[PDB]
């Protein structure tokens, strides 16, 4: 979970 | 209120939460005409204006405008799409913040790094006032963007170890948007955009054959050909000339088969990848073929029952 979502924000520009 | 907006060239995806915590999801088709619609009886039409121009929504005139294509992310009619799914979305009209979305070769250089150019060029045209006849429209306050196709990996990128690597396939109305990602999200092998690569391909073989048979009508009422393309009744309800059928269907089916052909060379293109998803309304038409092309072991292979959909639930996932 953490990892992932922590790395999903990089998607929102 | 927060909306996700999946704002595709075909169809606009909306996702948000409700008061009560409740996921709610609407789809809005964008077809228009550059002209208002005229009311009678008890038909609801929505006419817009956009910098001293004119539209409404109609889904089926032959004249609605033909939207497949990259410009469209930034133009005036996406605004009114937009607009008009939130309108038909059963929100109250009011202030909104939204995240929309680019396809993979707008949001990103070669680099895999975001194009802020296009990212703020996207924000920019949300900013165009538009007008409802005799009704308010929606205000658009903050507005941020995301990737297409790889927010729609999110759940299945979580389970999956950062050596494994997921080639998630977007086919859309315009767009083949491929991805290949690394688990965890914690990279991003490669990306790859074919904006001349759509499910468009059939639905302009399907529109023409429709005008042949005397069904003239709208890119939408073509894919609602596509989407019953196996509902033989349907297809005789629908299309006029009975004597034509087999025209609609086989220049259909040939589109299909080009539509397949020219999709699974792209994906000779990727390699050691260990997952495979398919999302997308294009998804329902190659994810057979798909799967037998990767040969990737059953359990490795990703295809929901909603797959229209599962780019805006992603990014609901990650960004709610
Ligand atoms: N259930 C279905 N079966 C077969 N085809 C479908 C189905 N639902 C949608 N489609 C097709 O998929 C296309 C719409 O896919 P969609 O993923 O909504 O495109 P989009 O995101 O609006 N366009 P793009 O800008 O290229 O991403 C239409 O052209 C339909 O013909
Ligand atoms: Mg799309």
């Amino acid at each position: 979970d953490e990892e992932t979502k922590k790395n999903a924000m990089k998607l929102i520009n | 209120m927060l909306v996700f907006i999946d704002d595709g060239s075909t169809n606009i995806k909306l996702q948000w939460q409700e008061s009560d915590g409740t996921i709610k999801q609407h789809i809005s088709p964008n077809s228009f005409k550059r002209e208002w619609a005229v009311s009678f009886g008890d038909k609801k039409v929505f006419n817009y204006t956009l910098n001293g121009e004119q539209y409404s929504f109609d889904p089926i005139s032959p004249d609605a405008v033909v939207t497949t294509n990259i410009a469209w992310q930034y133009s005036d009619v996406n605004v009114v799409a937009v607009h008009h799914a939130l309108l038909t979305s059963g929100l109250p009209v009011s202030e909104v913040d939204i995240v929309c979305t680019l396809p993979l070769t707008e949001y990103y250089d070669r680099n895999n790094q975001p194009n802020t150019e296009n990212i703020e060029r996207k924000k920019a045209n949300f900013r165009k006032k538009i007008t409802l006849n005799g009704g308010d429209t929606f205000t658009i306050k903050d507005v941020k963007v995301m990737p297409e196709s790889i927010p729609a990996g999110y759940e299945v990128l979580q389970e999956l170890d950062e050596a494994d690597s997921l080639l998630i396939i977007d086919l859309g109305g315009t767009t083949l948007d491929i991805s290949q990602v690394m688990g965890k999200l914690s990279g991003i092998s490669k990306i790859y955009g074919d904006s001349s690569l759509g499910v468009s391909l059939v639905t302009s073989a399907v529109k023409d054959a429709l005008s042949l048979a005397r069904t003239k009508g709208s890119s939408y009422l073509a894919d609602d050909i596509i989407i019953h393309r196996k509902d033989n009744n349907y297809l005789k309800q629908r299309i006029n000339d009975e004597n034509k059928i087999s025209i609609v269907t086989e220049a259909m089916n040939e589109a299909l088969r080009k539509l397949e052909q020219r999709v699974l060379n792209t994906l000779n293109e990727f390699s050691g990848y260990t997952h495979v998803m398919v999302i997308g309304g294009g998804a329902e038409l190659i994810c057979d073929a798909v799967k037998k092309h990767t040969q990737i072991r059953d359990e490795r292979f990703f295809k929901t029952n909603n797959s229209q959909y599962d780019l805006v639930n992603g990014m609901y996932l990650i960004g709610n």
